[PDB]
């Protein structure tokens, strides 16, 4: 019955600060000594810092000595990491993790038991913005015998995510929507695709539902088959 | 600092196999070795610790081994819920608490080339950039390239490729590659070619159009 719930995650602009919290319950949180660790998407996993069972002592990874803290409330068992001068490199997802009791009651061990799901912390300067949605149309160019391939370019939106269903979310199958892609305009685009028979072009539409909750915005776009040559 | 480097980098293998994962450090860390599972959207799990302590409730088919600089997973008769991310943390020589770059634990499956298309940009869009897009669809193995040549002058910095997680039912990837442009620039040529690189295919593929032609 172990929980870790950390919070604070979201947007921060370049050299400014956030303080992130995990919340925890199901142990003895006044007697675990806590760490933060970080992971960029799809990266490998980066130890961050590590504070002992009764603060009295920290430790934090070379990159972020001197911008981050790490501290604990025990009487509310709650740990935090308070981040400052923030880089675009510090992009990543925050676990809070537990370790393992120690032989003696006082010393760390190192041992990484329990791990939070995680807060996404996003280092940029980019206003919130909705995408901007295409077609990428069905043609000789696309489609390969008896398959055709049609999809939708969901182009220049902040912060992610965006999520993206065919036909209302009748269309599943042969759908492959794709991991977002940082542009250097620092806006967000990821593009849908799906495969569908030839033969179907001319009996069936097929339309993308793109929604971008932060922006609250929403917008379909129908993806018609185009004559070539 | 303690470097622990796994290996191999991905391990390709199918429900019934063994899996071997290494996991060597620069210098000994004694059995002060800690072994995780981590799934896409999901934290890491702790599987073994003190190189061969399987954790509450982790089957015995996984198993740890190995001491000082040397240590390996062992994970016999392999299920599909195995198929994930492992890696190495070592608490023998910190701080900085250190661990592996990961090994990637895929379902094999005979390759297949991958189908490919490309779209022109759209009407819409041409209203002052232009985005040209090729997909290479359900191919296996994942390793896949795309060149990008406009009027056969190999394109530099103007691309980028996004990859799918293994597909559950075919174990196939997918892949799109952005080929972004000015208005102007786009208006200037006219071949726009994607060439793939797969080992599914023989010789390398190229799919190409010419502005205005679809």
């Amino acid at each position: 019955q172990v929980q870790l719930v950390e919070s604070g995650g979201g947007v921060v602009q370049p050299g400014r600060s956030l303080r992130l919290s995990c919340a925890a319950s199901g142990f003895t949180f006044s007697n675990h000594g806590m760490h933060w660790v970080r992971q960029a998407p799809g990266k490998r996993l980066e130890w961050v810092a590590v504070i002992s069972y009764d603060g009295r002592h920290e430790h934090y990874a070379d990159l972020v000595k001197g911008r981050f803290t790490i501290s604990r409330d025990n009487s509310k068992n709650t740990l935090y990491l308070q981040m400052n001068s923030l880089r675009a490199e510090d992009r990543a997802l925050y676990f809070c993790a537990r370790e393992g009791l120690s032989r003696d009651n006082s010393g760390f061990t190192g041992l990484i038991d329990y791990w939070g799901q995680g807060t996404m912390v996003t280092v940029s300067s980019a206003s919130t913005k909705g995408p901007s949605v295409f077609p990428l149309a069905p043609s000789s160019k696309s489609t390969s015998g008896g398959t055709a391939a049609l999809g939708c370019l969901v182009k220049d939106y902040f912060p992610e995510p965006v999520t993206v269903s065919w036909n209302s979310g009748a269309l599943t199958s042969g759908v492959h929507t794709f991991p977002a892609v940082l542009q250097s305009s620092g806006l967000y685009s990821l593009s849908s695709v799906v495969t569908v028979p030839s033969s179907s072009l001319g009996t069936q539409t097929y339309i993308c539902n793109v929604n971008h909750k932060p922006s609250n915005t929403k917008v379909d776009k129908k993806v018609e088959p185009k004559s070539c040559d | 600092e303690v470097v622990l480097t796994q290996s191999p980098a991905t391990l390709s293998l199918s429900p019934g196999e063994r899996a071997t994962i290494s996991c060597r450090a620069s210098q000994s860390v004694g059995g002060y070795l800690t072994w995780y599972q981590q799934k896409p959207g999901q934290a890491p799990r702790l599987l073994i610790y003190d190189a061969s302590n399987r954790a509450t409730g982790i089957p015995a088919r996984f198993s740890g081994s190995g001491s000082g600089t040397d240590f390996t997973l062992t994970i016999s008769g392999l299920e599909p819920e195995d198929f994930a991310i492992y890696y190495c943390q070592q608490r023998g020589n910190w701080p900085p608490i250190t661990f592996g770059q990961g090994t990637r634990l895929e379902i094999k499956r005979t390759v297949a080339a991958p189908s490919v298309f490309i779209f022109p940009p759209s009407d819409e869009q041409l209203k002052g950039t232009a985005s040209v897009v090729c997909l290479l669809n359900n191919f296996y193995p994942r390793e896949a390239k795309v060149q990008w040549k406009v009027d056969n002058a190999l394109q530099s910095g103007n691309s980028q490729e996004s990859v799918t997680e293994q597909d559950s039912k075919d174990s196939t990837y997918s892949l799109s590659s952005t080929l972004t442009l000015s208005k102007a620039d786009y208006e200037k040529h006219k071949v726009y070619a994607c060439e793939v690189t797969h080992q599914g295919l023989s010789s390398p593929v190229t799919k190409s159009f010419n502005r205005g032609e679809c």
